[PDB]
């Protein structure tokens, strides 16, 4: 369930 | 770079953080920073909080029907997310450019962890017991409600698990080392001892090397040699209390004999596998269910007090010097055992 | 298992040259990826580990980068002694897999 | 710091053949060993693995039960009992190491034996 | 009507009581007001009280050699019964009509409850100790004594045990359901649930049909089906703490199979004879040694707080569907459990 | 609500029988069954009990051992089973509801059945 | 066990009555008693439970109350429906007693 | 122990 | 006169004490006083510190893999013996004669022991577990240090174990004696009983004649007769508990038939040989692991106040009737044991 | 309060005879029972005692596992049992009583009873 | 170790 | 063993002198001496015990007193009734030792 996204830099 | 979430079972709110492991470095320790997105009209009149709690809990949420939960609070802070509250806690640059990423549905939150605390530390969970065993544990909680004082519920809620760890200091201390006389009640004959290490540092799995030096000049024989590395858990709930445990050991044949000088190098190494099954022994903080090195070593403050509210976690070595009838000897002597900090 | 491709299977450039080689990860893998380099008939080496960070005293004109679940392997300048095969790889699911291969001329 | 395998050579169908890995200037308690392998001229594949800090070994579905993996840690070497060999996996076998604490690739490399597979 | 006596082994002193078993209403609890009747001429000098304790008691009087009295008190008052104090705390009619029974040498004698406290509780002694085990109890002394502080006598004092219990609202709530759509990894193919019961509240002993509904459009197979009824023991006497046990569970082998539906409704009812040896499930108030039911259901007030010390016990149905290679999913809800108001 | 009885008839003496009582519209874990009798126009007597919740069971002295009881509570129904019939015990036979919590008397009546012994 | 005495074992009225029946406990049973009414043949209906509460559904001219260990059954209003045999009983100690039985008719 | 008495009505 | 002595093993700190067994007389308790001696080169302006403490203690030092010290603290106290503080706590006797001996080389330390605290008092070792086991015990502790909180080494440190005991008053106290009546529920037919000592205080061993006087006015038979002596601790280190145990018991035949009348004397000692398995059975203060006496009794002042701050142990006497078909009954009486004053 | 002693007489090498020490007006549970003996003329030598209230027992070297001290605390008397007898030990043996609480010196001691071997 | 002294009358 | 010494072996005096008799311990006991008296053929009598309490009945013309690891017992008055022989022991370690004895007498 603990998931990652992505934030651009 | 990368970021964390997770999110209520409904997916109306959901919690985003940097990182799940937290350096503290006893001057300065990072804080929990992040950001929580709500849905603006979910909520309708409900308040959105989030709440760090660092317990000493016990047992597991696997829904066993255990003795579960000696749920000790050592410390809680809560922070008001929406409505808006004032200034304090001006966003960091994580938070600013997850704001740009997320939107106005997200809101930032802060916290800082208190100096005097813990690492993460579960004791080993005993073969005979089901499910988990205590160990103070960090869990980040967000949720929904009226009041701060009203009823919890999966769909209001959502819950993650943190950590707190530390790592070796950026210099070496002094070696560690010891020394003994035994002599006899009246006698100048003596038997006299010494022992040192390579460091006062090391990391996991790497093999310790003590010295061992034996000066014999009486008429008793040194029949056996032990060489043993001893864990100390300085657990405090409400009393004091300690726990200690042999984590490695070996033994060594080789007598002296009387009017006699010896001496040796001993090679030991803690490890995992081969105490599988102890009860009691402090292991390094898990997430959910992993394995993790032995516990790394809790190092106190430069100002110290007492440093104490949960585990404090240390390990020292011993060699002990079995003489036959009568005149046993030992020495003891310490040493830190971590991960090195990571680049 | 997590299946692993990766393309093109071989391509040429020139000295100097800015070249791309991608790897695709069949399931959503997280940044637990790393690259290699074989030259023919010899051990490998590791040049990129965790997908971004290039392994110590590999020359910098060696790179990586993760794209969702797309990682590329692109060199700044192709130098007359990079003519070799390159392999990908995840790490954070056992069995570790390995790609197909690709070979630069 | 070096990692060498050595053992190779040529095998019968249905036989069986120990390869050995000694590891010079690294622990095997602080450390592990794997083991990767390589049909000639395609892409290698992982076989084995032995992790001592923890205990396990590890192994492919291709493999499971009929190869076998072990080390000494005062020896400081690995070893593993190629039994049961066959045409599916004659190959090139590299023994490798990797960090404990925690995993970062595979970063010093045996220098290579064969295991040729005929009559 | 009647009325509850007791008395010193001397019969110099006697306390009469209106009711044994008191009632609360989360809004108003009903006083232990009662009248103590003490031969003036022997009491000589000594003052006369009556002392009012709830305890967290463990052991029992039997003058066996147990471990006894783990004797944390949540509360404690004291009330002069002579000499004669002031006014406070007018005597109730029962207070009046007693004291035109008994005369000049008895003397009124008041209390109340606070809000914040528990009913009787009592935890099931194990078999393999002896005697009573631990459960928070209420219990009201009279002594004639030189001082608080003086030491007690059997003949100087007497003692009798109460209860405080609760009793059905005159109202229900909303019927208890929930379901859940356990998706997998990636596919849209899932397994969805259902659950409700015929009301949150129930008689003991009455059975309660839990529904069921099922529609599993996925490949894998519900291989079983169980229903359990669990009760929860908050225990909170110093750090909180909680023991949960299954009192009653039915199994259907009835599989869904793949692409399918299903639905039913169980009958189930929690009840004391099939679970006698079970250590650690809580019974409602037993006055000395008698069987009882289940412990009712304790109900929070309307104002929250914590509103708990010492025992608080409530009651939870939760089904399971038992999944072929795993994946296996369940559904909780709650319901009370006790008796209607008697009339 | 209702309450049934069936067994009775005629029995030879020292003979064995066994007499049922089917409960409608109560339920066996919050209440109980029990079975008192009466020689014909003499004084009614208490018997036999079953007290479910419980699990215990009861029964008088003038007929331990003989006479034996038991219940199911799926099928809702309570049966006793009467070991050596004698003149002693001849009697009309009823079977009887009680409140479980707590005992208020015996609310509803079966019709009463018979048991001769010839 | 707990005996019972009950007397008059057999009384006589007229419509409109007032009668009066007592039970007596050979121990101090404290408030466990309860009554029955046997019409000839039928089975019995319950009259008054715990010695003073009179059961639902009774016509109110049934009445009973306590007194110390002498237990009181009266009808307020005797009518034509009431000729029948009336039972004490009392439920605190098993075994459970029993009444000797009384009946009430025209004269 | 525990006994009764008798307050009247 | 004589003076104990005890030092660092580095010979660089010692400690002279007068006396290791104090007396309090529940008004006066004689002061710990003593003298400290230092190398003044070697402290080099450290501080010279002195701490008694009393602890409730777990689990022997003997460096054993024990769960040890459940250590709480119930009183603890400082004094700075170097640089010397302004006159208070001036010098006795013993401490001028300890000067004039040593010289300004040494300086004195006092205390003032609470006066409400309890006797040393161990409780004996169950032989499943290993090493010492719970018991109060005091401790002064004298070190060198920069500050109170520093990490106090071992080689600038030094332990030395004391004992606070009481002895008999010099004037005895009234008999103890008891009666009983067993009358049936409602015959006059009754069973009657009495029982006496000689002496309230018995010194350790010194055998306890108990007098039992039987009238039994009634059918039933006394089928066996018990006198015990039973003796009880109440242990308050954080709530309030009670353990007891029977130390020795004497059982004879001798029934009383029906209408009849009897007497008889039984003679009863405690003593430890015979309960050496025993566990909880409390003992006596140990200075290291001597055996001791029972512990004796301790005695509350004139002024009772709680009167339990550590361990509170006392006996008492009860005598047991068995009676065919039930109904026994019992009697229950306290009587104190201890050594007399010292000659 | 006294101490009494019997049981002593003539003995040929390799027997065996039994001493008996009876105890007035003190108790067995608060005191202990000593041996020392004497060979004529020469410094009395410690041998053998028991301590009830302990339940321990205790002797010399010169001794152990042939000796043996018993006692009877009803009868508040105790007993030893001389098995082998030689040369070496021929000797006038005491009886004497100890201060338990705590050991004060041998004090009441019993008029003395002689092994000739 | 605890040991013993001297001191004066 | 913890042995003992004794002298010297035999001595003489005079009615009402001062005499001096001294045990010397193998190893430092610290307190647990007694003396004993025994006149010839007869069972002893205690005088001295832990080393300077004298016994209760005995005249004070007794006395003995510590030093260090020596013990000293003396006679302050000597008495026509005193020749006797005197007996040392310590008893802080099991097994006891008794002295080699020493005799007094008049010339």
């Amino acid at each position: 369930t603990t998931a990652s996204s992505s934030l651009a830099k | 770079t990368r970021v964390f979430k997770k999110s209520s079972p409904n997916g109306k709110l959901t919690v985003y953080l940097g990182k799940r492991d937290f350096v503290d470095h006893l001057d300065k320790v990072d804080p929990v920073d992040g950001v929580v997105l709500v849905d603006p009209d979910y909520l309708k009149d409900r308040k959105v909080f989030v709440t760090l709690t660092v317990a000493f809990r016990y047992g597991r949420e696997d829904c066993d029907v255990l003795g579960l939960s000696f749920r000790k609070d050592l410390f809680i802070a809560n922070y008001q997310a929406f409505p808006p509250t004032p200034n304090p806690p001006p966003p960091t640059r994580l938070q600013e450019r997850l704001l740009r990423k997320l939107g106005q549905h997200a809101h930032p939150f802060f916290f800082t962890i208190p100096q005097n605390l813990p690492s993460s530390v579960t004791l080993q969970p005993g073969p005979e017991d089901t499910g988990k065993a205590l160990g103070v544990d960090f869990e980040i909680r967000a949720f929904v409600a009226k009041s701060l004082e009203e009823k919890s519920h999966k769909r209001n809620s959502v819950r993650l698990v943190i950590r707190k760890v530390q790592f070796a200091p950026e210099k070496p201390g002094p070696q560690p080392s010891a020394e003994t006389t035994r002599h006899f009640l009246m006698s100048d004959r003596s038997l006299h001892l010494e022992a040192s290490l390579d460091k006062e540092l090391y990391y996991h799995g790497e093999p310790l090397n003590v010295n061992v030096h034996v000066t014999n000049n009486s008429t008793k024989t040194v029949k056996k040699i032990k060489v043993s590395v001893r864990q100390y858990a300085d657990i405090v709930l409400f009393s004091t209390a300690q726990y200690k445990v042999p984590v490695a050991q070996v033994e060594q044949d080789d007598q002296v004999s009387p009017s006699s000088t010896f001496s040796k190098v001993y090679t030991i190494t803690p490890f995992l596998a081969n105490n599988r099954e102890k009860r009691g022994l402090a292991l390094d903080g898990k997430l959910k269910h992993e394995d993790t090195n032995l516990a790394s070593s809790t190092i106190v403050k430069e100002g110290a007090n007492k440093e104490v509210l949960g585990i404090l976690v240390s390990y020292r070595v011993k060699v002990k010097l079995v003489v036959s009838r009568g005149g046993d000897v030992s020495v003891e002597l310490p040493f830190v055992l971590m991960h090195p900090k990571p680049h | 298992d997590i299946q692993m491709t990766q393309s093109p299977s071989s391509l040429s450039a020139s000295v100097g040259d800015r070249v791309t080689i991608t790897c695709r990860a069949s399931q959503s893998v997280s940044s637990a990826v790393a690259w290699y380099q074989q030259k023919p008939g010899k051990a490998p080496k590791l040049l990129i580990y965790s997908a971004s960070s290039l392994y110590s005293g590999v020359p910098s004109r060696f790179s990586g980068s993760r794209s969702g679940t797309d990682f590329t392997l692109t060199i700044s300048s192709l130098q007359p002694e990079d003519f070799a095969t390159y392999y990908c790889q995840q790490y954070k699911y056992v069995p570790v897999t390995f790609g197909q291969g690709t070979k630069v001329e | 710091v070096q990692l060498v395998e050595s053992g190779g050579g040529l095998v019968q169908p249905g036989g069986s053949l120990r390869l050995s890995c000694a590891a010079s200037g690294f622990n095997v308690y602080s450390s592990s060993i794997h083991w990767v392998r390589q049909a000639p001229g395609k892409g290698l594949e992982w076989v084995a693995s032995i992790s001592s800090y923890y205990g396990y070994t590890y192994y492919a579905d291709s493999v499971k039960g009929r190869f076998t993996i072990s080390a000494d840690t005062s020896k400081n070497t690995a070893y593993l009992q190629m039994n049961s060999l066959r045409a599916e996996d004659t190959a090139v076998y590299y023994c490798a190491r990797s960090r404990q604490f925690w995993y970062s690739g595979l970063d010093y490399w045996g220098q290579g034996t064969l295991v040729t597979v005929s009559s």
